[PDB]
RNA sequence: CGUUAAGCGCGCCGCCUGGGGAGUACGGCCGCAAGGCUGAAACUCAAAGGAAUUGACGGGGGCCCGCACAAGCGGUGGAGCAUGUGGUUUAAUUCGAAGCAACGCGAAGAACCUUACCAGGCCUUGACAUGCUAGGGAACCCGGGUGAAAGCCUGGGGUGCCCCGCGAGGGGAGCCCUAGCACAGGUGCUGCAUGGCCGUCGUCAGCUCGUGCCGUGAGGUGUUGGGUUAAGUCCCGCAACGAGCGCAACCCCCGCCGUUAGUUGCCAGCGGUUCGGCCGGGCACUCUAACGGGACUGCCCGCGAAAGCGGGAGGAAGGAGGGGACGACGUCUGGUCAGCAUGGCCCUUACGGCCUGGGCGACACACGUGCUACAAUGCCCACUACAAAGCGAUGCCACCCGGCAACGGGGAGCUAAUCGCAAAAAGGUGGGCCCAGUUCGGAUUGGGGUCUGCAACCCGACCCCAUGAAGCCGGAAUCGCUAGUAAUCGCGGAUCAGCCAUGC
RNA sequence: AAGGAGGUAAAAAUGGUAAAAAA
């Protein structure tokens, strides 16, 4: 039925808050305006090289972001004349002192954001559902990882009946907390319709 | 040093399965490679036994009772299996036979307590 | 209506007594919890979504 | 199937050759008749079939669990009020949800706002963004007519900047105006095109992987068998041995102890005192809120092959310690396009947009969840008691005062463990009522008051005093609940000008 | 009794839901 946010449940010792900034109480909601629309606009613009996270921070004038970006290459541009605009409209609709940060995560084929980013695209690109995906699964547990899991619900080709084509490979105790899931979901868009792909993937015991 | 680490009950199932294997898996814990023939004995129960043995193209030794059938093994031995000295008299000969194979000669002992009391 | 109805309070008119709060992360007045600035549904996805500080799927 | 062969062989007879047409037509023999025996075709479909496997299903059954019943305590139905609802109706009484899984449900604050509904006034390159053609205005500060208001016709100001200027000027930009355009927009339909998100079966114990074995194989196995548990929990068996998601565990609240720590607490221990933690002092105790330890059938005894059970103790803590989040594989085309996105269909000076009104609260009934009750284990007035949690800056609001009060005028402290919301109430301790439509119960009713808000008629809460209905404890039926649970009693927060909050 | 089984028993007030069609 649910499932919840592996995330929404992880947030004791697995999963540090997005954003990480104490607030006053009038002030909480304003503060978050002006940070999800940062998000936002981000959004639009810094996709181009798979955007996974967006950490956070804020103490006054202290607008640190670290932008977990997927290969910040051909992303900061020549000499940083990409980093430079953002950074601009960053302060042009924020009242204090922008940061960028591209913190790229080392390795592809982990944070399922991305993961499933790359895997609603490729059916964005009206690609092969079950071949391809199931060479999604695949390289997640041809990457190192220990469970991997690809929901894709939606209209797959038209025909009324909107299925919910499964894969997996490798254990994903969502019940637990140790082991640590990273969860994401791209929000596939069929020129015909919105399909939800979303993906789970495991890691380990210890942490 | 696994004592103090980890929870209590976790150690006493642990314990249990110790003693799964341990109990069940007492005398097979050297039991490497195919082990040549089979000896065993009230031929049918460990058919179970000569069944995959059977299909392992290890040679059935065995010992048989009346109700059992022979053909199914290649080297057959016929006696009783009821009582303890069948066993007794065949198993130990046979066993300081293998020893006969190797030195020893260490004095019959087991059973006999237990034959009757 | 619903575009112009955003308007509407947006830009707070004659009596004070004429406002009504608005989800920013969806598009609503019915239960936008004020202290958030946002509706219930909007507050669920963000505060699951992990984009929310201070919360906490409490557990009271 | 297997010495009663459906096994290996031999003799002989009848009989088979797609399902359907059909054991029917015609013909021959037959019978009192009913009918038989014999026995085809055209045409027509591309399948009809036999077993055996999986699973849904079943008005078959066996075992299993549960407030299912039993066993008890209080209730809904019975009356008045609240809100939701059918129906009913109006110009509009705006839609959504429908056995359980809709009915105090979206709605966690509908007077106009909200608002999607109606009558009317009116705007429409549109309240919103996006860019071009050709034109003008600098942005932009005020005002008059008009009108219910949006809208509408004008009037005072006004002339910041780039280039070329002690001169004249134009073009260019934010910048608004008008035509034209590309467009916006639509809570219009479509959840049977969808995502996401909840429901729900259901914390029900269920769904499967791996090598091996059985089966020509689909597949079975493992997972069917017995005791046991909240449990596919564990043991025993066992052609299997195990392994993962589920159950559990790692997470939090709550109970015992500790170490850090002392503006909460205190003579607990000392001094004094305005004897009131009030003045110094101190960390002991509460508390606070952090980092661990502590419980595992670990110990003791009797039973069972073990899983477990009985009895006893050590201990704050027994046999899962109490709770909470936690909810699989899957079904159900559940619910939702009126939170959002959303494929499509669709109106585009009207299904778009503003305003003012009116409805969402209507009434010949019906229904679910509810508050109060109908009374002496009680109602009433006086004195004292112990709460926990959550709040409060243009808000919390103690205090005197005016007012019987509603609340109003002057007024302290307060970014809070230090200030106030705030009196917990039942308990207890005195006095009244004397069994009565009662000092019961206030349902409703009139002449007046307070508060918020432009505004309180529809349609606000609250105050006064006069009114004081039904109600004598509820038939069929039907609900809750297994421990600090039920029953009883008070308290806060959410969103909110206010408040319909008896709701959550 | 532990089972499989051969003969004799008990056991259902009610109903219509269409179907072109997805993996």
């Amino acid at each position: 039925g649910n499932k919840i946010h592996p995330i929404g449940f992880r947030l004791g010792i697995t999963r540090d808050w997005e954003s990480r900034w104490y607030a006053g109480k009038k002030q909480y909601r304003h503060l978050l305006l002006e940070d999800q629309r940062i998000r936002g606009l981000l959004e639009k613009e810094l996709y181009s090289a798979g955007l996974a996270r967006v950490d956070i921070e804020r103490a006054a004038d202290n607008v640190a972001v670290t932008v977990h970006v997927a290969k910040p290459g051909v992303v900061i541009g020549r000499g940083g004349e990409r980093i430079r605009v953002l950074r601009e409209e960053l302060a042009k609709l924020t009242g204090k002192n922008v940061a960028l940060n591209v913190q790229e995560v080392q390795n592809p084929n982990l944070s399922a954001p991305l993961v499933a980013q790359r895997v609603a695209e490729q059916i964005e690109r009206r690609f092969a559902v079950r071949r391809a995906i199931k060479q999604a699964v695949q390289r997640v547990m041809e990457s190192g990882a220990k469970g991997a899991k690809v929901i894709v619900s939606g209209r797959i080709g038209g025909a009324e009946q909107a299925r919910t084509e499964w894969a997996a490979q490798g254990r994903v105790p969502l019940h637990t907390l140790r082991a640590n899931i990273d969860y994401g979901f791209a929000l596939a868009r069929t020129t015909y319709g919105v399909l939800g792909v979303k993906a789970y993937i495991f890691l380990g015991e210890v942490i | 040093p696994e004592i103090e680490e980890r929870p209590k009950k976790e150690q006493v199932r642990l314990k249990h399965e110790l003693e799964r294997l341990q109990k069940y898996l007492s005398g097979f814990r050297l039991l490497k490679r195919l082990p040549d023939a089979i000896f065993v004995v009230d031929p049918t129960k460990e058919a179970i036994a000569v069944r995959e043995a059977r299909k392992l193209f290890i040679p059935v030794i065995a010992l048989a009772d009346t109700d059992s059938d022979p053909d199914l093994v290649d080297y057959i031995i016929p006696g009783n299996d009821d009582a303890i000295r069948s066993i007794q008299l065949i198993l130990s000969r046979a066993v300081d036979l293998i020893i006969q194979a190797r030195g020893g000669v260490v004095e019959p002992s087991p059973s006999y307590a237990l034959v009757q009391e | 209506a619903r575009k112009a109805l955003i308007e509407k309070a947006k830009r707070t008119p004659k009596f004070k007594v004429r406002a009504y709060t608005r989800c920013v992360r969806c598009g609503r007045a019915r239960s936008v919890y004020r202290f958030f600035g946002l509706c219930r549904i909007c507050l669920r996805e963000l505060a699951h979504k992990g984009q929310l500080p201070g919360v906490r799927k409490a557990s009271w």
